[PDB]
């Protein structure tokens, strides 16, 4: 659903949905190949 | 005839082979690609 969501002071618009990507432990975010954030981590569940 | 139909049969090798020409179409492409990835990835300077 299309939302404005605010992740530990990251404001943002969009639709949030599952995600195949692993991050690694210390990874936190995900940017796109032009510096666009891609995935974020949830600071509860810790789900990309 | 011979002569057209060897010359036409050869042309299916030396299109994509000897090069040459064909590289004005990918330049078009590769061209309109970096425009718009330079467009998009300026989006990421803080320009002061
Ligand atoms: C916050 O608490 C929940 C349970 O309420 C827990 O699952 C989650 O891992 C916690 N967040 C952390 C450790 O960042």
């Amino acid at each position: 659903k299309c939302v404005n969501f605010n992740f530990n002071g990251l404001t943002g618009t969009g639709v949030l949905t599952k995600s195949n990507k692993k991050f690694l432990p210390f990874q936190q975010f995900g940017r796109d190949i032009v510096d666009t954030t891609d995935a974020v981590r949830d600071p509860q569940t810790l789900e990309i | 005839a011979n002569q057209f139909n060897s010359a036409i049969g050869k042309i299916q090798d030396s299109l994509f082979s000897t090069a040459s020409a064909l590289g004005k179409l990918q330049d078009v492409v590769n061209h309109n690609a970096q425009a718009l990835n330079t467009l998009v990835k300026q989006l990421s300077s803080k320009f002061g």
